[PDB]
């Protein structure tokens, strides 16, 4: 259980690939949800819980509205999923092939430094504090209320002004 | 910056969490705190072009603490040689590397 | 590789006519590919075959420009032995302009490109000869 | 480029170092030129709004002149301070690194030989 | 760490290539922007957790905030595009050249 | 292990300083097994 | 491995149950039961057409309020800090500003639906 | 719009760049750029027509990708050095990606194809803001890191901006596009010198603003958007021909006007560093940039065009539009060459 | 380039406790009152000097003081202490509030015999002013000699020589 | 205006409670005496180790052992 993180990273890569091929926003948003779940899992793998869970929550809440809108504006009579186009299917398969081939290549052009398949799982956590408390994420994010009280102001203003911006664009 | 208002007023809106060695919430040192501190204290009073050549040892030490490439290459070489020996029938690992030791405490 | 195009200047003009020749031809083909990319992205064709025909036309055209330029330069340096002379580059640029007027059927473009490419190439040799630095580093 | 100069106080218009510089005369040619700029500005504002020129807004013209001069005086004091800072740093640098600016001394036209180029 | 960071960089590059290479639709482009946001979030958070710099952990949340604001206004403009042309396609926005 | 190599300092560092750099989970537990590695990582995150 | 195990087990339960549902029974497939329902008579048109929704603005501001949830949610960790006054004032500002935006949307009739 | 909404939006537009300046954190600079992005759109789209919708969509989609590329660069720098500031000894790829994204933000060629369209699709105001207040903070990013930048592609982008701006503005009947191509050429002049004495970049920026703002006001005063609309100015507002002439002949750098000062001292500080022939090319294509200004002031001032019968009501009625800063900005331009050592 | 100097194995061989954590937490409060000078001297060594290799004998003294502590527990108050930590180990966070009738027995035994009083609520959480015959560490971090800054230009400035040397402006 | 509030308490009582509780949340911390103890309790929690200090011979306000009379005594949290 050492190639866990490489597997998760490659699945995120594949998700963003199928996203970039731009099928209907339904399957596109499905890819977003899969990739956000995978990102949450790898952030957990690096010792981060709150950030991953918030990724998943926020992207779920966004993709819900995306479904609502795409059923209203970005819909066709034939939504054109991945396999509908032999060309897009070929680009997907070629992207996976090039992923494998380029990883095999970067595993050869340099011993280590870019991609390390022989040494894998040895470099994830980098000096944990084996004795600790008040150490998780959530303390840093809660520093927006103390020692980082500018980020909170500026994001709050962003959202507040966004409300008015949306009302006026839709008016 | 362009409009150094914070210095003109003394406040620090964002210039107290620029780098790693800067006041984490509960006093937990970020790794390479010592190296970044050393680089930043060598490159002070100096600016730029001279600190880029008079504090290069400290920047190299920091770059090796943070991105940590030479240790990767070193352990890779060691494991390569070990695999070669074990396939040549020359090296056997000891008890405390195959999972059979007397744990210390 | 930058060394392959910097090897144009390791031996002077009048020597190694073929090396300089298809060096310059590769250079022209590169620039023609760039031009074709910009001409197909913006202002596309009615079909990918028409687009590929456009690309090949542009590319082999620019390759002909570069081939005749390099040939004429190293020839007029071989003949009338004077490598440190931008008039050879001028004559080669004029051959390039005349080829541009051949592939694009126009005498006006022929003479225009002749004059302009010749002056440009003479200025290029004067820069290589006197030590002019396009894209200089900040020194003050 | 002198923003990294030591003692450079940020967003400071006139440091106390500038108070040792001699100020303008207040009769200075570019200050009366700025007054002329303000006068022409008032005249143009009159011409644009279909008012009499030289006759309409004698409080507006006076205000423009005063604004232009009262800004140009202090801006010019600042610019003089800045050029002084330039020259000060430059003279200090040649004093610090004399080896790069050697004490050169040149020959006379009797000892050197420039070539003659006949016109004819 | 270096492997997953490389893969995240390549994922951002793919999403960028996508949002550059348009198709008929627009929401797919907005989704590519969301994917770019996600990859940058993950890279920032992974760096903060690797280096144990908790003071920078407020940064990914700000990224999400402003990125979802971007998506919000993009979706508003999408509503406008539909109200005008009725079909959401990008090839109809070709009357500013004249 | 590396008696065979031409040139190698066995206790060498990779820094030009002399002070104590505490190790990381890779140098330590590097020559060890895979489950001890996967207990250094994924021991606390993957809870008891 | 425990949570992964549980979720794999539930995935297997569902897939085995669907395999059972699809390969146990007897089938009589034909086009009059595989075509869409629409209450006795056939569809006049497709379901894959634009569906004019009328709470789109409320959807956007739900996205913004989810971001505000994200900003508020670190409070169970923020409260254990030593200051307790910067966080008090900033939480008050955040909540009051969110509620002011909600009041503006309400008064300008964004919460209402496009009739 | 209502007053509270306008206050919110204009305050956000003011704070975008003002955050981008007083911020050492590059992340907060990105935040300010996003503020400007987010708050400009309601005013590009205030009239609610297809041209405005297209302009706002193009602006949003072009600026968001550049924002994301700048964020990629910032995240890579933080991964490399554990710091939210572009030090020295970063990666040239990071710095070049940043520079290209900022070029896309400004409008520099070959990233220029969006600015004339957008400026055409919006009122005369919000072209002024788009061309003046939105160029500043993107320039602030470059100004803060001018030694780290590649002298090569900085100059290629400059030269391309000059060439394309001149050849674009040569054949435009619409003025909202002429001013955009002028912006492109002037940003080329700025970014050429930005690695060399960056104060001259701010000099050219202030000169360009002080010229364009009066020009956009001149177009506002009769809602002029065409050569044939500004040509009917000897009958409506015939006291503006002088200032329009001098300001166009300033925009096209001519000696006694202060619009030749930026080009002159830029060529000076480039010739000090042996950027001879690139400077020559830029100086020579500035003439092609000047040609359509000359044609324009011919069309409106020197060979007064045919007017209409309905333009006499305009003669009867009165106006209140000149804001008392038209005169000041047009007179500080066109007449402030002898104060050049006080400018630099 | 330089090598790391590491101790030998017999430089790490100690009479160790071989004792579990519940039984350890149950005696923590008395191990903070007794065996405190050695612990705090070890902490000052380990924090003033950032090298574990230069605080080994201090750690061995910590171990020895803990051994003597548990031996004095094993002579008197062994069975009440066993009862205490045996009830304490049953918990999942090893909390004290669930084992509060056995604290009284353990403390009464150890106050009658050995005369140990338990610390109050916040006594163990304050700096405690140890002394030692050691010297201070001169230059921790092994900081190299800093380079000297660029010199200041001394002088009370004057007008620019001939004003602005711009092109042809006289003043 | 009392009649307007007497109306708004029958019609739309929900917003009345919201504004009242908002004002109460802001106002009661100013009034209470127990408010200062929150920061002090957050400050007393020793998550990190208290690093000892070297004896210069000039630290008489510091104790040389945990259970001495000196230091910040937490007897206010007990019997609060
Ligand atoms: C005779 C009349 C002469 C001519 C009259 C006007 C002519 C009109 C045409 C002018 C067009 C060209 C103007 C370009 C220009 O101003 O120079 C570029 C000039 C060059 O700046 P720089 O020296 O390269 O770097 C500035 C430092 O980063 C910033 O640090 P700093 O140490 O240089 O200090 C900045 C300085 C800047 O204040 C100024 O004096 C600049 C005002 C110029 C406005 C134009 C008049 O101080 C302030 O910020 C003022 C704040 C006062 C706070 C209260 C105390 O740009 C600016 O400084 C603009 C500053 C904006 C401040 C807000
Ligand atoms: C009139 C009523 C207003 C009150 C008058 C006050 C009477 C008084 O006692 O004080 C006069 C005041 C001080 O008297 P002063 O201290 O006894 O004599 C000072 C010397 O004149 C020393 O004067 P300066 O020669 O040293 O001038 C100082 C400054 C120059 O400062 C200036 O005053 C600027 C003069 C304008 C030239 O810089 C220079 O050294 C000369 C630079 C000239 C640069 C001109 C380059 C551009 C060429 C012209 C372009 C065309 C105009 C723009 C386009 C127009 C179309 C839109 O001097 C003046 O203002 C006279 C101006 C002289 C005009 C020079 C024209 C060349
Ligand atoms: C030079 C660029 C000229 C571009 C050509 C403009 C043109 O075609 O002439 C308009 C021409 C139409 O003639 P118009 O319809 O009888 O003129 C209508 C007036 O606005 C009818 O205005 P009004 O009769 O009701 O009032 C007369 C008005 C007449 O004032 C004007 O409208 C034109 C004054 C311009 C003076 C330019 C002097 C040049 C100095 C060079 C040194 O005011 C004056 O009495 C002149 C006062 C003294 C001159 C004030 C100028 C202050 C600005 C200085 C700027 C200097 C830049 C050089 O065509
Ligand atoms: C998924 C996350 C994103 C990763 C990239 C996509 C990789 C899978 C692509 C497979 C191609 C699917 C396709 O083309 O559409 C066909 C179908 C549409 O089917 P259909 O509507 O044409 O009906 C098919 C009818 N029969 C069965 C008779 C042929 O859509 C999909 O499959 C997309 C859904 C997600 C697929 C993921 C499968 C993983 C296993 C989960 C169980
Ligand atoms: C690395 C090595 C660098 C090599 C540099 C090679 C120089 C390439 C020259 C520029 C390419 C111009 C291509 C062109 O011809 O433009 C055509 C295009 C429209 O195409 P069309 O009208 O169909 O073709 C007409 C035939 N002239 O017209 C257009 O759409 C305008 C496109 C212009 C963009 C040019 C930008 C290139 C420089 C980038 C700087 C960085
Ligand atoms: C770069 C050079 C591109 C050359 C064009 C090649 C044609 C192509 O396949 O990409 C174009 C495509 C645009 O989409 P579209 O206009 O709809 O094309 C018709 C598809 N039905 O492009 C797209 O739709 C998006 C493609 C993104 C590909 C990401 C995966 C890269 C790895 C393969
Ligand atoms: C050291 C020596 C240097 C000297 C340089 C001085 C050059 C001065 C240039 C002035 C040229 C103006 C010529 C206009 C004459 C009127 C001709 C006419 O009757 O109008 C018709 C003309 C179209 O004619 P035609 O070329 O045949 O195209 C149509 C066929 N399909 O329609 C037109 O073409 C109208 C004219 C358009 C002008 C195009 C832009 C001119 C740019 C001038 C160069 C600027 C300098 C740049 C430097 C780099």
């Amino acid at each position: 259980m050492n190639n866990y993180i490489f597997v998760l990273s490659s699945l995120f890569l594949v998700g963003c690939l199928g996203l970039a091929l731009k099928p209907s926003p339904i399957y596109g948003g499905l890819g977003l949800i899969v990739s956000g779940f995978v990102g949450c899992l790898m952030v957990l793998g690096f010792g981060g819980s709150f950030l991953g869970l918030m990724v998943f929550l926020i992207y779920l809440g966004g993709m819900l509205v995306v479904f609502g809108y795409t059923t209203a504006m970005a819909t066709e009579e034939y939504p054109e999923t991945w396999g509908s186009n032999w060309l897009i299917l070929g680009f997907l398969v070629l992207g996976v092939i090039m992923e494998v081939f380029l990883i095999c290549v970067l595993n050869y052009y340099d011993e280590v430094g870019v991609i390390n398949l022989d040494g894998l799982g040895d470099w994830l956590m980098y000096e944990v504090d084996d004795v600790g408390v008040m150490l998780e994420g959530g303390i840093g994010v809660a520093a927006m209320y103390s020692c980082a009280t500018w980020m909170m102001v500026v994001a709050g203003w962003s959202l507040f002004a966004g409300i008015f911006i949306i009302i006026e664009i839709t008016r | 910056p362009f409009l150094d208002i914070q210095k003109k007023l003394g406040i620090s809106l964002d210039r107290h969490f620029m780098f790693l060695s800067a006041e984490q919430p509960y006093k937990n040192a970020a790794r390479c705190h010592a190296f970044e501190k050393e680089w930043i204290e060598c490159a002070h009073g100096i600016g730029g072009t001279r600190a880029k050549k008079e504090c290069k040892i400290e920047f190299d030490d920091f770059e090796e603490c943070l991105l940590r490439y030479k240790t990767m290459r070193r352990m890779h070489d060691i494991k390569k040689q070990r695999e070669k020996l074990m396939k040549e029938g020359k090296y056997t690992p000891p008890p405390h590397h195959s999972g059979r030791e007397e744990p210390r405490p | 590789v930058k060394r392959f195009f910097e090897s144009y200047h390791e031996v002077p003009d009048g020597t190694q006519c073929h090396r300089k020749t298809y060096i310059t031809t590769a250079l022209g083909g590169i620039c023609g590919i760039i031009g074709s990319a910009y001409s197909v992205s913006l202002n596309p064709a009615d079909s990918t075959l028409e687009a590929v025909a456009r690309v090949g036309r542009y590319t082999f055209t620019a390759a002909a420009i570069g081939a005749m330029f390099g040939l004429t330069t190293c020839v007029s340096a071989q003949v009338r032995e004077k490598p440190d002379d931008p008039l050879n580059y001028f004559i080669g640029g004029c051959a390039g302009g005349l080829t541009l007027g051949a592939r694009t059927h126009s005498y006006g473009t022929a003479a225009m490109g002749c004059v302009y490419m010749g002056t440009a190439a003479a200025l290029f040799k004067i820069g290589k000869l006197e030590g002019w630095e396009l894209f200089p580093t900040p020194k003050v | 480029m002198m923003n990294g100069r030591p003692g450079h106080e940020p967003l400071k218009f006139l440091p106390d170092e500038a108070r040792s510089l001699p100020p303008p005369k207040l009769n200075d040619p570019r200050l009366v030129y700025m007054g002329l700029l303000g006068y022409c500005t008032g005249l143009m504002d009159n011409m644009l709004r279909m008012r009499p020129v030289m006759r309409a807004g004698l409080h507006r013209q006076l205000l423009f002149v005063t604004s232009f001069v009262f800004a140009g005086y202090f801006y010019l004091k600042r610019q003089n301070y800045l050029y002084a800072v330039k020259d000060h740093d430059m003279f200090g640098y040649i004093k610090l690194h004399p080896e790069d600016f050697p004490e050169k001394e040149k020959k006379t036209y009797a000892e050197i030989l420039e070539p003659f180029h006949p016109v004819r | 760490m270096p492997s997953t960071f490389f893969n995240l960089t390549m994922a951002f590059s793919l999403s960028l290539l996508g949002t550059l290479m348009f198709r008929s639709h627009l929401m797919s482009t907005l989704l590519c922007l969301e994917g770019m946001v996600l990859s940058l979030f993950i890279m920032t958070s992974v760096t903060s957790l690797n280096s144990n710099s908790m003071s920078s952990m407020p940064i990914p949340i700000t990224i999400l905030v402003f990125a979802a604001c971007e998506a919000a206004v993009g979706l508003a403009l999408l509503v406008k595009v539909s109200n005008t042309y009725g079909t959401d396609y990008v090839q109809n926005l070709n009357l500013l050249q004249c | 292990i590396m008696k065979d190599v031409p040139n190698w300092k066995v206790g060498e560092s990779v820094f030009h300083t002399t002070r104590w750099v505490p190790p990381l989970i890779g140098e330590m537990y590097g020559l060890r097994t895979k489950e001890e590695m996967s207990n250094a990582n994924f021991g606390f995150t993957w809870y008891t | 491995m425990n949570l992964y195990t549980v979720i794999f087990i539930n995935i297997l339960l569902s897939l085995t149950l669907i395999l059972v549902a699809f390969w146990l029974p007897q089938m009589n497939l034909y086009s009059e039961k595989a075509n869409p329902y629409e209450c006795g008579f056939d569809p006049t048109s497709s379901a894959r057409l634009p569906f004019s929704m009328k709470f789109f603005l409320v959807a956007i501001t739900f996205l913004l309020f989810d971001l505000e949830i994200a900003l508020l949610l670190p409070l169970p960790w923020a409260i254990q800090t030593i200051k307790t006054s910067t966080m008090m004032i900033m939480a008050f500002i955040l909540v009051t500003i969110l509620s002011l935006g909600l009041a503006y949307e309400w008064t300008q009739k964004g919460l209402e639906w496009t009739e | 719009m209502n007053p509270i909404t306008l206050a919110i939006i204009y305050f956000t537009i003011f704070l975008g760049p003002v955050i981008t300046m007083s911020s050492t954190n590059l992340m907060l600079m990105w935040v300010g750029l996003e503020f400007s992005l987010l708050a400009i759109i309601p005013m590009l789209i205030n009239k609610k027509n297809p041209r405005s919708t297209e302009a706002a969509t193009k602006y949003f989609v072009t600026q968001a990708t550049a924002s994301m590329i700048i964020l990629l660069a910032i995240v890579l720098n933080y991964k490399q050095l554990g710091t939210w500031m572009f030090q020295q000894q970063t990666n040239g790829l990071i710095l070049n990606m940043t520079l290209m994204a900022l070029s896309m933000k400004l409008g520099l060629a070959p990233f220029h194809f969006w600015l004339p369209e957008v400026t055409q699709g919006i009122p005369l105001h919000m072209g002024l803001i788009l061309l003046t207040w939105q160029k500043i903070a993107p320039l602030s990013i470059l100004i803060q890191i001018y030694p780290l930048l590649n002298s090569t592609i900085i100059l290629m982008l400059a030269i391309t901006s000059i060439f394309m701006g001149a050849w674009g503005g040569l054949n435009q009947t619409q003025m909202r596009k002429i001013m955009a191509y002028s912006s492109i050429a002037h940003m080329g002049w700025m970014l050429a010198i930005l690695p060399y004495n960056p104060s001259l970049t701010l000099l050219n920026l202030m000169i360009y603003i002080i010229l364009t703002a009066p020009m956009f006001m001149a177009l506002m005063l009769n809602n002029s958007m065409t050569i044939n609309s500004i040509s009917l100015l000897w009958n409506k507002t015939p006291a503006m021909l002088t200032m329009i002439s001098l300001m166009l002949l300033s925009l096209g750098g001519l000696p006694p006007l202060t619009g030749f000062l930026p080009k002159w001292i830029i060529i000076t500080e480039l010739m000090k560093n042996n950027c001879l022939i690139m400077a020559t090319l830029m100086a020579m294509m500035a003439l092609l940039n000047l040609f359509f200004y000359t044609r324009l002031i011919y069309s409106t001032s020197l060979t007064m065009f045919p007017t209409n019968n309905n333009s006499k009501m305009m003669t009867h009625q009165t106006k209140t539009k000149p804001n008392l800063m038209f005169s000041t900005l047009a007179i500080m331009s066109t007449m402030t060459l002898p104060l050049a050592p006080q400018l630099i | 380039p330089g090598i790391v100097e590491l101790p030998t194995l017999e430089e790490l061989k100690v009479e160790e406790v071989k004792v579990s954590s519940a039984v350890l937490k149950a005696a923590a409060h008395h191990y903070g009152a007794q065996c405190d000078k050695t612990n705090k001297e070890f902490m000052l060594c380990r924090w003033e000097e950032k090298d574990p290799r230069r605080c080994l004998k201090e750690g061995k003294l910590v171990n020895g003081c803990a051994l003597n502590f548990f031996r004095q527990i094993k002579s008197h108050c062994a069975e009440p202490f066993t009862e205490y930590w045996t009830c304490l180990d049953y918990s999942n966070m090893q909390l004290f509030r669930h084992c509060r009738q056995q604290q009284a027995k353990f403390d009464q035994c150890v106050l009658d015999k050995l005369g140990w009083v338990r610390p109050d609520l916040g006594q163990l959480s304050k700096v405690t002013k140890v002394k030692t015959d050691r010297p201070l560490p001169e230059n921790p971090y092994h900081s190299r000699a800093r380079p000297e800054p660029n010199p200041v230009i001394e002088g009370d400035l004057k007008p620019a020589k001939h004003g602005t040397r711009f092109f042809f402006w006289t003043v | 205006i009392s009649a307007f509030l007497k109306n708004a308490w029958a019609k739309e009582p929900v917003l009345v409670v919201s504004f009242s509780v908002w004002g109460l949340a802001i106002i009661m911390p100013m009034i209470s005496p127990y408010t200062k103890y929150a920061s002090m309790i957050n400050k007393a929690t020793p998550y990190n180790y208290p690093v000892p200090v070297r004896d210069d011979g000039n630290m008489p306000d510091v104790p040389s052992h945990p259970q001495d009379p000196l230091g910040p005594s937490l007897d206010w949290l007990k019997n609060l």
